[PDB]
C-alpha cells in the first residue's frame, strides 16, 4: 500500500469547478466538533489510498 | 445468539429513522459498507434485514 495519496471523504458542501482545498479539519458530530478525536462521527477528512 | 447460529430479523413496511441509533450502544465499532450513516435516513429500501 502506497500511503502517499489521500482524498477528501467529508465536505460540508460541494465545490465550484477548478478549485482545490488543502485544509485539514475534523468532521463535526451534531455538536461542537470533536477537537482531535473520532466518535460515531467526527472522522478524519483525509483517507490514504494505499 | 452465537455467531455460528446467528439470528436474523426482517424489518419492512414502516417508517425508519437512523438518528435514534446513536443513543443505544456506546458503539465500540460502527461502520457501513456501501453506505454512509449520516445519509441513511434518506434513501428508500426494499426490505431491510438484521
Amino acid at each position: 500500500g502506497n500511503y502517499n495519496y489521500r482524498y477528501r471523504l467529508f465536505r460540508k458542501s460541494n465545490l465550484k469547478p477548478f478549485e482545490r482545498d488543502i485544509s485539514t479539519e475534523i468532521y463535526q458530530a451534531g455538536n461542537k466538533p470533536c477537537n482531535g478525536v473520532a466518535g460515531v462521527n467526527c472522522y478524519f477528512p483525509l483517507q490514504s489510498y494505499g | 445468539a452465537s455467531v455460528y447460529a446467528w439470528n436474523r430479523k426482517r424489518i419492512s413496511n414502516c417508517v425508519a429513522d437512523y438518528s435514534v441509533l446513536y443513543n443505544f450502544a456506546p458503539f465500540f465499532a460502527f461502520k457501513c459498507y456501501g453506505v454512509s450513516p449520516t445519509k441513511l435516513n434518506d434513501l428508500c429500501f426494499t426490505n431491510v434485514y438484521a
